[PDB]
RNA sequence: CUUAAUUGCGAUAACGAACGAGACCUUAACCUACUAAAUAGUGGUGCUAGCAUUUGCUGGUUAUCCACUUCUUAGAGGGACUAUCGGUUUCAAGCCGAUGGAAGUUUGAGGCAAUAACAGGUCUGUGAUGCCCUUAGACGUUCUGGGCCGCACGCGCGCUACACUGACGGAGCCAGCGAGUCUAACCUUGGCCGAGAGGUCUUGGUAAUCUUGUGAAACUCCGUCGUGCUGGGGAUAGAGCAUUGUAAUUAUUGCUCUUCAACGAGGAAUUCCUAGUAAGCGCAAGUCAUCAGCUUGCGUUGAUUACGUCCCUGCCCUUUGUACACA
């Protein structure tokens, strides 16, 4: 959860208003075994925009 | 700089003389007699065990307790 | 694989995981005996559960308890809900349940909290005071 | 540790360092009005003179005593660190002392002096009996002088 | 310079220790005009015309 | 009946250890001991004065064999208390990484821990030995 | 406070207004027929109504309920 | 020192300006069936017991 | 009392009065009672504890601290004065001690000692601020016994406390003191006193 | 160059986003609509494109050195 | 009448609705039920150490394997509706007690929040802007240095204290919210050297993987000191060593020795608060090359006393008066 805390006003004046932001990151990994022709097949389809998919490889 | 921050042989006798009768003693008590100042008043404390006179019924520092010997 | 369940307790934010297996009668906390759980003042209050019981009723069993989180005191009121949940808890698979309702009778006719996790929690904080109720000074000039 | 029945032998107040010390109280602490010296350098001289710290002031028979004085102004013959003292790199013979009970008056004045004399604003400071190292003078000290 | 500063009497802490503090030190805020706010000063007056045609 | 170190009060464990390591000899203390502070968050050296690297020693041998491995930069952490900054709020304040990498040579040269891989130090396969000894000799005073 | 706002009441009106052959005085099959029976976009909220289709189920069976 | 045991009966309601003040009616445990209203000074619940320190003496609305 | 050792052992004096009556540190929450009408239903002595320390939801509810173990509402209330705020294991050791002092002097089962003191230092009644117009008399009122409970364990800890301030006596003396001369009043604990003068112008009132 | 690329794209019927509506009002009152016609035709012209409600506001100042402002507002708006 | 609420009940020339309150949303609480996880963790087994030996107890082993999902994680669901019973009440909305329950003070804490008003603050956040001013000896801009810290004093927020529920010294030793380096030098384990601050050699981490179990602090334990401005207190100040930075003088910070002030609980006054709350206690984050006695959050230890009223103060509501309506 990315939190930012800040007053509300761009000047001093008034109580002291303070006002947090959050920014939730949710991050899955999912393993599997495969050949090249399925996960080729399947990093073009499934994307979406705003959901960053990445493959990586390499149990090393 | 106030009345018995030492033994002072007398004193001594007073210790073995006085702590009869003493339901509570500790170290508290020992000073109240107008007499021994709090560092060797604690060391009495373990002195009297030594043999009799005391029962050490409490267990720790910042608070001892003793009871006459039966 | 004997009789064993493992059972947890939640203070503040301790957490008190305890497995009950069959055995002779052991007591562990974290690496220990149930003897040395110092800050020791509190020392009857996780002996309790033994003794509300009676001191029998382990002889068939061993409970190991590690204690994660939670602090010198939070830890301590986990430790003795996860060792009375889980004697509960082996009368539940294994003894037969009418010893069970009598375990669960004995610990909350006294129960400080001992098979129920008190829902007490830290308030969140807003913003104008060092607390969550409390306010700062303030003066009118 | 022990009940002891010294004598008479054990004395009140006595005279060393140009001052009065104590006896009726612990022989660390007592050496600590003496002026230059304090906890840690009372404690490690008493230490490095092979005495009881246990012992009062008014105990430490006479050869104690003036072993205490004699380490206390030499602490480099007899091995302390040169950083456990009041003056090193003295500001001309580069030296390490430690200004003892009547000269660190002295040396507080030689150092005051040496500013002044020279006009560095820290003197300047110094002489208008003001604060030198460096708070802000609005709010604070406003009885003092 | 600085031999001026130190040889300068009439300066240090004891100095003015020694002065009475001027009144102006422990006044108020003085406020100049917090409640004529509401009337307006521009002595002009927009009119109602030139409102209508506006809004 | 078989004894751990895990099986006695911490506090007469190492006090037991203390006594131990000073009873033997067998130390190598540096000598810097009783003019050393044990922390910058510190106001005055330990009260023990000839000691108090035994019982530090018996503290980090016991730590040590109680888990898997440390460093000198977690003993500083460990045995760091708070320190009062005068009028200035307290802080937590690490203490001496000299006394405790010391400490864990003069036990290693001693053979009661070993510089682990995985970095850090290991707690001694001669060390377990000699601490659930003296561990059960503890438990020899409450029989 | 726990006063129930109207639309928890009016609702509770309309239920037992047209669903008497149902509607037990429990409350958890009250419940379980508001889902079927009723399109409320919240547990909370068809919680709130059908504890009160309750309440009301209740005390007709004393005495009538105006309204 | 006569003292004078007397249960709460009833709770009638906060007296006094501030209100710390509690207007109470109690029956005596020995001789009971006369009762008197008292004003309490603590928080009182129905069937405590108050020290009437004097017995013939009741009191009223308070400011 | 039928021992039973199993692989970790736990000590006689642990077995022993455990699993026989369900007593205190080593104090019996037995016979320990009031020496006077209400001021029961507002001590609590059985149901019984082994030390005065739990985590109990008495605030929540009104009345419902009233059934805290009085014990332990001596002792919170000595955790006290701000720079002791929190520190119960400070407190619950304190109490320990204290019981254990008063238990030297005076045979006299302590927690029924402390008992005796609460009793014997709730003014029974009090007076108010009655308005009457500027010049404000005082009316006479009877003080509740949950505020005569109450007030006399703020009435016991606080001089104590005083009294243990700057001097060599501790605080588990001082609260061993002021405790013992409260279980039969001698108008030298800094309570009775303060009790005593809340009975004198209550009275002067009336 | 062409690890990036733009595609414009028709709304889908302008009269239900605000912003659209927003930089109306602008390409109107710069155009030198009466200030209420223009702010009342944008009204007219989201709810026959089928709004549950709508509400211009304008604020600042018109020929009069004084500023104001005026809600201008139809049909169904829930604000909490 | 009731409610925290124009919240409802009831009365009723009104009947029946909408905005706002509620609903809703977020977070903290409950799941041995659902879907699993070598970046989370358990039991078994190897392989392995120590003590007892009688089979045990206590550990090691980023894959030697098997299985599980209670503990941790977060998806989908479920759960509460003030439930059941009982007192009180126009026996109305409701309220109070008791049992049960993770939870029954709007469940706790917030987020959102109508119509309207203010000459409230902000042109010094904006390449938002009208007008006015200025525009080359510039009110543009950059560079060098100083200043915003200046010291008879008045006011406000704070920090640390006056000690024995304590300082100090050893020993025990337990959290949670966080952050962290690519065209780069953030978060740093470990090994050495150094009393210390630090230094030096390496290393893990773009992160539930490494820093980190953030072994935090209060706290708990055994000692020393003993009521004395004392070892409480740590202002002022001298002398040395180090780090950040081009730069530390008016001393950025840190460390060491020394110096050892006021302050013996605070007049009139006045602030904040009702349960994991108050107070005590540290920590992360913001700022940040370096500097927190500030702030935003966080967990740890954990009370006393109400559970009331309109007396003080403040504000709402009717009634009522008005020659006010720029009110
Ligand atoms: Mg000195
Ligand atoms: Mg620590
Ligand atoms: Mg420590
Ligand atoms: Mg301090
Ligand atoms: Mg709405
Ligand atoms: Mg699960
Ligand atoms: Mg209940
Ligand atoms: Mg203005
Ligand atoms: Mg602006
Ligand atoms: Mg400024
Ligand atoms: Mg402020
Ligand atoms: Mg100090
Ligand atoms: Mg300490
Ligand atoms: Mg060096
Ligand atoms: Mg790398
Ligand atoms: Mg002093
Ligand atoms: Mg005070
Ligand atoms: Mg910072
Ligand atoms: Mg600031
Ligand atoms: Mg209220
Ligand atoms: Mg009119």
């Amino acid at each position: 959860v990315l939190k930012i805390s800040t007053r509300k006003t761009p000047n001093g004046e008034g109580s002291k208003t303070w006002e947090t932001y959050e920014m939730r990151i949710h991050k899955r990994y999912i393993d599997l075994e495969a050949p090249v022709q399925i996960v080729k097949r399947i990093t073009q389809i499934t994307i979406e925009p705003g959901v960053d998919v990445e493959v990586v490889v390499a149990s090393n | 700089a106030q009345h018995a921050v030492i033994l002072d042989q007398e004193k001594y006798d007073r210790i073995l003389k006085e702590v009869p009768t003493y339901r509570y003693v500790s170290v508290s008590v020992l000073v109240d007699r107008l007499k021994i100042g709090g560092s060797l008043a604690r060391i009495a404390l373990r002195h009297l065990e030594k043999e009799g006179i005391i029962k050490p019924i409490s267990k720790h520092s910042k608070q001892a307790i003793y009871t006459r010997a039966t | 694989a004997v009789p064993s369940v493992q059972t947890f307790g939640k203070k503040k934010s301790a957490t008190a995981v305890a497995h009950v297996k069959a055995g002779k009668g052991l007591i562990k906390v974290n690496g220990s005996p149930i003897t040395l759980v110092e800050p020791e003042i509190l020392r009857f209050k996780v002996y309790e559960p033994l003794l509300l019981v009676g001191l029998d009723k382990f002889s068939n069993i061993d409970i190991r308890v590690r204690v994660t989180g939670g602090g010198h005191v939070s830890q301590v009121y986990a430790i003795r809900q996860a060792i009375a949940k889980g004697l509960v808890a082996y009368h539940q698979k294994y003894v037969d349940e009418q010893s069970k309702n009598e375990l669960k009778k004995a610990f909350t006719s006294y129960d400080r909290t001992l098979l129920i996790a008190d829902s007490r929690r830290p308030e969140p904080k807003k913003f104008g005071g060092k607390g969550a109720r409390s306010r700062f000074q303030k003066s009118y000039r | 540790s022990l009940v002891v029945q010294e004598q008479g032998s054990f004395q009140h107040i006595l005279r060393l360092l140009n001052t009065n010390v104590d006896g009726n109280i612990k022989i660390v602490y007592a050496l600590t009005t003496i002026k230059g010296v304090g906890r840690r350098y009372s404690n490690l001289v008493c230490k490095k003179a092979d005495v009881d710290l246990h012992k009062r002031a008014g105990e430490l028979t006479q050869e104690e005593l003036e072993r205490i004085v004699q380490i206390m102004q030499n602490p480099t013959h007899y091995k302390i660190p040169a950083w456990f003292l009041n003056r090193q790199n003295d500001i001309t013979d580069g030296k390490d002392y430690h200004t003892l009970a009547n000269n660190v008056e002295s040396k507080l004045r030689d150092d005051l002096e040496r500013l002044k004399k020279i006009r560095a604003h820290r003197g300047i400071r110094h002489f208008w009996g003001l604060r030198v190292r460096g708070q802000h003078t609005k709010t604070t000290g406003r009885r003092r002088a | 310079g600085n031999e001026g500063a130190i040889r300068d009497k009439t300066a240090g802490r004891r100095n003015n220790r020694s002065k009475d503090v001027t009144d102006s030190a422990t006044t108020k805020k003085s406020n100049t005009r917090r409640a004529t706010d509401r009337h307006s000063r521009t002595g002009k007056t927009d009119t109602k015309k030139k409102v209508n045609q506006g809004w | 009946p078989g004894v751990s170190v895990r099986d006695v009060a911490a506090q007469d464990f190492i006090n037991a250890y203390a006594s131990f390591l000073q009873r033997q000899g067998k130390l190598e203390v540096p000598g810097y001991v009783d003019i050393v502070k044990t922390s910058s968050g510190n106001e005055m050296p330990p009260q023990d004065a000839e000691g108090w690297f035994y019982k530090r020693a018996a503290s980090v041998a016991r730590h040590i064999y109680m888990r898997k491995q440390v460093g000198v930069g977690k003993l500083n952490k460990l045995y760091g208390g708070a320190k009062s900054r005068g009028v200035r709020p307290y802080k937590h304040i690490d203490a001496s990484g000299s006394i405790n990498r010391k400490v864990l040579q003069a036990l290693e040269k001693i053979g009661i821990v070993e510089i682990s891989p995985k970095g850090g130090r290991r707690i001694s396969e001669n060390g377990q030995r000699d601490l659930d000894r003296i561990a059960a000799q503890t438990l020899e005073e409450d029989e | 406070g726990r006063v129930r706002t109207k639309t928890v009441k009016r609702a509770s009106k309309a239920l037992i207004e047209r669903y008497y052959p149902k509607l037990t005085l429990d409350f958890q099959t009250n419940k379980r027929l508001c889902d079927e029976i009723a399109t409320i976009q919240s547990k909370r909220l068809r919680n709130k109504i059908a504890g009160y289709t309750t309440h009301l189920m209740k005390r007709i069976q004393k005495g009538p309920v105006r309204g | 020192t006569p003292v004078t045991l007397a249960k709460v009966i009833k709770v009638l309601g906060r007296t006094g300006s501030r209100g710390g003040v509690t207007q109470v009616r109690v029956e005596f445990l020995e001789d009971t069936s006369r009762t008197i209203v008292r004003n309490v000074k603590g928080p009182v619940r129905e069937n405590d017991i108050l020290v009437l320190m004097e017995s013939e003496r009741e009191a009223r609305r308070l400011r | 009392f039928t021992p039973v050792v199993l692989a970790t052992p736990i000590p006689e004096e642990v077995q022993q009065a455990q699993t026989e009556i369900k007593l205190f540190n080593k104090w019996s929450f037995e016979e320990v009672e009031v020496k006077d009408a209400s001021l029961v239903d507002y001590v609590q002595v059985r149901q019984p504890i082994f030390v005065a320390h739990t985590a109990g939801r008495y605030a929540n509810k009104r009345f419902r601290k009233a059934q805290c173990p009085i014990i332990e509402r001596l002792t919170n209330s000595l955790m006290m004065n701000g720079r002791n705020n929190g520190k119960k294991l400070k407190a619950v050791r304190i109490i320990k001690h204290t019981l254990d002092i008063i238990n030297v002097l005076t045979d006299q089962n302590p927690i029924q000692v402390v008992v005796d003191a609460i009793t014997n230092t709730g003014p029974r009644e009090d007076t108010t601020r009655v308005g009457g117009g500027g010049a404000a008399r005082r009316q006479a009122v009877d003080v509740s016994p949950l505020r005569r409970v109450n007030q006399a364990i703020a009435l016991l800890t606080i001089g104590a406390r005083e009294a243990a301030f700057r001097n060599i006596k501790t605080i588990a003396e001082t609260l061993a003191e002021e405790l013992i001369n409260a279980a039969k009043g001698s108008s030298t604990s800094y309570a009775i006193k303060k009790k005593d003068e809340l009975e004198r112008v209550a009275k002067s009132n009336r | 160059p062409g690890t990036i690329v733009l595609y414009a794209e028709r709304v889908q019927d302008r009269g239900l986003s605000a912003v659209a509506q927003a930089e109306s009002m602008k390409f109107k009152l710069l155009n030198g609509l009466a200030i209420r016609r223009a702010a009342y035709g944008v009204v007219r012209y989201v709810m026959e494109s089928g709004a549950k409600g709508c509400e211009v506001v304008v604020s600042g100042k018109l020929r009069a050195a004084r500023a104001k402002a005026m809600k201008f507002a139809d049909g169904f708006l829930i604000h909490s």
